[PDB]
């Protein structure tokens, strides 16, 4: 074991400064921190934190940089603690679990877990997403119907916290019923980043006893996937055609998202977007994948597609393609165009009125570069967990819905925010412009944060932002916040209040 | 699609 | 300090097998090994090597997969030792050098060296190239005129070798005087991969006494570069204008490649290619960059461009752009289209008859998907080193020249091979079809291996392949080979014979 | 050009 | 119009 | 205590 | 017991070069090799071969020089390995067979086998044909109706082959079914010369157990022969008389070519050519020979003759002459006049249209010095072997037919080539100008090579050259070729491709 | 001139 | 921004005359200039220089007054340009370096550099030494093993030179390879004062690119030092013990003076002197200091002490004391008693014969008020620079050796000069009485000038003074002297001759 | 000692 | 011409 | 050097 790299205090005259200041994904947000602190160990994270306490400089942590909101890049952040040098991925025999450090990207995790042990975690798709924010926020992705949220594999966290006296302490907190900081562990199963302290290590494993064999300690990914992308032509997509598609798709998810369904091995996303020349993920399409281990895989796929496209003339269905797990190296990352995403959970399909509001706004998008609604497969095995057993309260949803817009020139920001705000507010007009939990909706996902949910011009429901994200888990999150960050040193626009 | 990007 | 990942023997039924079998860059080559052995430590390498000696299985190591030849992926290789898990990069106080493991990519190395210590090494541009092959084969890139070859920073190597009794042993060999395996260290300063044993660690540092401050132990990259790409248009290019261009360019490099030139901070490459639709690196163009630290940088850049384009009408010159170091991450990547590259060193420009041969073949490429001649800036600080001080004998060259073709369909291989081989043989017609060391040429670079140089049908000079790659270093490299791999267990098409 | 690729 | 804000 | 519920 | 003669490299300055360069039988072919290598032992042959692989010089073996095609003498061949010094003929006790070296002529073979042990082999007539190309090519002649092809006595071959790494290796391959190189043995039962490697030894032997007694290890030639030649007078040859002759001859051969026929002791050939004063083998005639050991021998000769000339006024029968076996030792004859031969196999007589085509072309040959059609007796005991048991697939034919022209002057080559090609194409006009296997024809014999059969102008049947010569045995020959000459070091115009 | 040959 | 003070021509009636005339440290030297010109700007210096050329008056600059020889205070000097008012110390953004004017004392420099930016230069200890003579003469002191000579930080100089026409011009000469006056910069890296012109500014900085942060532009001094002085007693000391002492010490310095030694952070001087009542720097003692920021410091100090005293009982080894950097002000300067110092460099320790000569002379010093030999720690980081890269040629020494005498009464000058000259001539008796470079000696240091080295009755080696001080650098110095002071207006007893 | 002076 | 110089 | 001792 060689000594760690770091620490480095990168000030504005250091050549690394702009690279580190600009490594956020969303180019809507900027800040001008006094310095950026690169840290190569837990002890250096403790020292960096203590320094900000002593100087009273507002801090934020950056891992992957993918925050949807201005939590890290904003004019008030004076110090960024950058986790880029903390990238260990290993079997830890003392924890009998996989140690995954916050500075890793998902694509590094998926590769290393796969090569080393033929295991994976059921996390997000976008390769550049950081472990640091993703795990504690409740990460999920295409394998979540099959294996749950990444938080259902969270065993422990090491966290640098600040006590009432202003000292930095390190706590290792496990899920063991008898661990005295078991509450801290719980809060990291969906509480979200930038609330409790600096996560320095995550430890991941199945909750069942399976011995000390690392190859049994995390789910086995599918050897191969059967994939297909159904494409839709906007020129034939009348309101009646559009609306049949959404009803078909939604009823399909209402029926086939139980944890004992054969369909826990399938995932899709319906992407309702305008087509943008430079951008392959734009337009109106539905990518699908299914675990090709299963003899039924092809049937499951065809059954899904037919249920979805029945009565929809403008659907184009290509031949399916079988692909190996991680056959093309996942993504990369980098600074993207400015965007705004709003979000909600669905327990039942969008109603006919909601479907029609999506239609109306998607057909009135003059001067909008990119605008879309994505309906993202969820449930399955996620839904075997009790609402209170992790910090994620939504344990019977079938879909996550995103309301997205993106713009190329900063000058057009206001128009695009106005567009996506109208879309969302029309869709949720019967519950004050937001996805109030009810028969249909179930609030929102903290890894897709949206400060609009705290703005009472935009949310007129009377339901605060924190009840939309956390529901009945909020009171306990508040208690953990008070117990571990009594001074509120870790905060941002939608941070759990003391 | 279904894989991320942006290229 | 956690135990290493591995070992894993990945046989054909393991779901990792195809990924690993297929991770070579050049899709012209394929093999079907009995297994691929993933190794996470030096001991595991030693065991994996011993196993192949004991079963008599033909072995090849893969680090980054970028081999230009079939040294790893061929029908005769039965075991691949895959170095993917060996990725440490750290300051090592007991060597007072940077430890870089062979499974790292260049992209990973550059980023970590820069973040951690504001250092770099003067290696290749392609981000996906592996350390393992790259370093021992004499790695170079855009900073080589300013800093030399990566081998000029090679302080030590750790290698797993096989003795005459068939046992695997580990040797650490350094560049110090009185190092009892100084010969082994020397052979890895340009001898090429797959010859001596398995490199499991490289240690890199400046040869000067600079103390123990890791920030001084490797070259400091420039904070910013001034960049421009001059584009040329084939439609407007006469036989005369083409010739003028190549003379201008070559003569400029003859005058401005000395170790004491102010142009050691400039690099360019002249890419004489056909235009290919979605392939950004195709076409007829000359990217240039200059270290933007000194106030003369814009002048140097301007003066180079005007020298090159003087009397050449179909040239387009954009405004230069100032870019920060590593402002975008090297973007690779993995398995590419099928290609063949042939290579030579230049000490002087291509002669008038050689330029004629280039024009002729480049204007007669019907059926050729991509064909190009690239003239890559070299020399400068590279040429302070004595030809015998490292295993790279070419220490007064000004350019490296590559002769490149690539094809999308395997059915068309023979026609593309024919074309590039005619191009090469016409250029080198006066010395048997190959770049025999003379006043103008200086053989070839072992990191661009080409089996055609050992094919007496294509090489008619009477100069063996090993003399073109190694010149007067070949005898010493043969003594190293006999001393450390007496059984010839490490071998391939262009491997040093004991 | 001058940076690698193949996008 | 149709711009909004607030900036 | 320190563990939650609800039982 | 003395060392062997050789090796001698005969270069253009050496007095022996021209004799050696000019020892091919057909003066239509010329070449200019860098040198001709005389070799006196198998080791010298392996050295010579290995040298041509290291230097990249295109090689051809010459044994007797009788090739019908330019396989040896062409502008591309740079080294001839000349087998003139390899002339051992002996009983080899350790193989229990007759060792016969390739540089022997058939004349030497017959004479020495006769004197030493009263045996022979059923090979060709022409005394200067070499063992080297003759045996592996399926050699036959006047005794083959009685004894089969010489390949039916091929017990083993010693071959110098070049392996994948370009090293020369010596293999002894035998007829024994459990021989690990049995397939190489098999390919030399009619594969043809110039394909697999250099034969350095042939061992010849009957298949039956007969102890270690050399005197019945090969067939006993007849003590005496009865011979007669019939002559036909062109002046009296009306179309009517010509066509009767050919129907008589062919139907006689249809009825009398079975393995149990008494006429397996008879052989004839019908030689339909113009008169050339000074050349004894010209004119319109039919030599016959029969085994005078038989009590029925005089009647077989008379029966054959009467059947042939029935209703043919211009025939003329002289008195038969009895001759002792090898009473005059066979010639001959040095380098000869330029000529072209095309060939087919006949399973039944030429049809009436074909006879008419033969007739039309023989009566329109102004400016042709020599033109002829020869119908050569075949079948009998040859036809007892399965098509797949040797590389010769024709095991039910009755005649071989050759179509022949020859010219005194190199300036008339074009005019004679035209004539023999018209002739052949007219004869075969119903099957794209070639003897496609059917009721009447059965492809072609590899010892009568003809490059026209791979020219798509002249061959428009769409049936490739190699299915004509080899039919159903091609696939197995193609595999032997890939197994034993992977690099294709041994090739020419009608060579097997891996 | 200045190119070579011979054609 | 205020106008500078000066100029003031101080004639003998001015009440400031005598103070200025008598401000030389060594009272052995006196002059009577016509006037002393106080200058407060570069322009005032140029005017004062031109005036002396114009009146043909012999000039000498005085900065700190510490000259060991009569270069400034002698009867021929008619004008002294006194630099007392030129005392700026500042960061200069245009040079990205520290501007230090020549009238500053070392005391002032260390204080201001430390307080302003926590930096230092590795110069002399004697507080009242002037920047003007010190820097261009190659200043060193106790930090030089760690950091080099002060000339290794000399970036540029501003010099008032006189052209052949006799006009005063201002030149700014820099370390930049392409500086037109680079040679004149080089000559001020150890050429010594009063040779080339009047330095009016030095700019100091590290040679590496460290950005524009002034806190990184010069070496950081150690925050604390660990110190101890070992004392010896003359009473009872034998020759054997004394010899053992000197050998112990010199051998330690031979082993532990490499640039990569941990002992680069240690310095000591062995002071072998008679005990003088009121004079705390007299006596027989070895002060030591070590950089105390290193955890090894107590251990290095302890080990050095033990090596020196091995088998040689000291009078006292006190407990080490930790002291803060600059915890006391270095005490003043002013006018001291008359002294003579003679000097050499050591590459290896004094030989057994030279040690005996030191002992003999130090035990025969009847009537000598003070006499001593000081062995001063050197080498370390000094020794990473090439002999030709600055004007200091000694880049592998381990010690400087001073032979020192001092006298209270002017009437005793002769006998003290006689004693110190005998000691020096005895020590160097095998090389003509002077430190001719060889295996042991390396000449002399120009900031300790000694006219006796130019006197053929005292230097009988055949090696002239200039070769003793400048070795292979002299020819380059002469060229710069000819080029920039063609009239020889700047000269003194040991001045470089054009 | 090691500091200068003169006291 | 076609060759350069200058002679 | 090349002698001995100890001194």
């Amino acid at each position: 074991c060689l000594p760690p790299a770091g620490p480095v205090k990168v000030t504005p005259d250091d050549p690394r400064y702009l690279n580190l200041k600009l490594r956020g994904a969303n180019s809507r947000f900027n800040g001008e921190p006094d310095y950026i602190h690169l840290v190569g160990s837990t002890q250096q994270v403790a020292d960096a934190v203590e320094e900000t306490v002593r100087t009273g400089k507002r801090v934020a942590v950056r891992s992957g940089g993918h925050c949807f909101e201005d939590f890290v890049d904003n004019p008030d952040v004076k110090v960024i603690i950058d986790m880029s040098l903390l990238t260990e991925i290993a079997y830890d025999p003392s924890m009998n679990a996989f140690l995954i450090e916050p500075g890793n990207t998902l694509s590094e995790v998926y590769e290393k877990l796969y090569l080393g042990w033929n295991v994976t975690i059921p996390g997000g798709v976008c390769g550049g997403v950081g472990v640091g924010g993703h795990i504690c926020g409740g990460g999920y992705g295409p394998l979540s119907r099959q294996f749950g949220s990444v938080v259902d594999y969270l065993y422990a966290v090491e966290v640098v916290v600040v006590n009432k006296q202003g000292k930095a302490r390190v706590i290792v907190a496990t899920r063991e019923r008898d661990d005295p900081h078991h509450d801290l562990w719980w809060a990291h199963t969906g509480g979200g980043g930038g609330n409790f302290g600096v996560v320095t290590k995550y430890w991941m494993r199945v909750p069942e006893d399976v011995g000390r064999n690392p190859e049994r300690l995390l789910p086995k990914p599918p050897a191969t996937l059967l994939t297909s992308t159904v494409t839709f032509d906007w020129a034939g997509m009348t309101e009646a055609a559009f609306s049949r598609l959404l009803r078909n798709h939604g009823e399909w998810y209402e029926r086939n998202s139980g944890p004992d369904s054969p369909y826990t091995g399938l995932w899709s996303q319906l992407m309702i977007g305008n087509e943008v020349p430079g951008m392959g993920e734009s337009g109106f399409m539905m990518p699908i994948q299914v675990d090709a281990t299963r003899p039924d895989a092809r049937r499951l796929l065809d059954a899904h597609i037919e249920a979805v496209i029945d009565g929809v003339p403008p659907a184009e269905v290509p031949e399916p393609i079988e692909q190996r797990w991680l056959a093309s190296t996942p993504g990369r990352g980098g600074r993207g165009p400015a965007s705004k995403t709003k979000a909600g959970y669905l327990r039942k399909r969008l109603t006919d009125r909601q479907i029609q509001a999506v239609y109306e706004n998607m057909t009135h998008m003059d001067g909008i570069d990119y605008g879309a609604v994505w309906l993202i497969g969820y449930g399955g095995k996620v839904n075997t967990v009790d609402p209170a057993a992790t910090a994620l309260p939504q344990r019977d949803a079938i879909l996550k819905v995103n309301y997205i817009t993106g713009w190329a020139n900063p000058g057009n920001e206001a128009k695009h925010l106005t567009w996506v705000r109208k879309l969302y507010a029309d869709v949720y007009a019967e519950t004050g412009g937001v996805p109030v939990p009810n028969d249909v909706s179930d609030g929102a996902y903290i890894n897709y944060p949206d400060s609009d949910l705290a703005d009472p011009g935009l949310n007129t429901s009377g339901v605060p932002w924190h009840d939309l994200y956390y529901k009945g888990n909020h009171p306990r999150l508040r208690k953990v916040k008070a117990a571990y960050d009594p001074r509120n040193h870790f905060h941002h626009a939608l941070s759990i209040r003391p | 699609x279904y894989x991320x990007x942006y290229x």
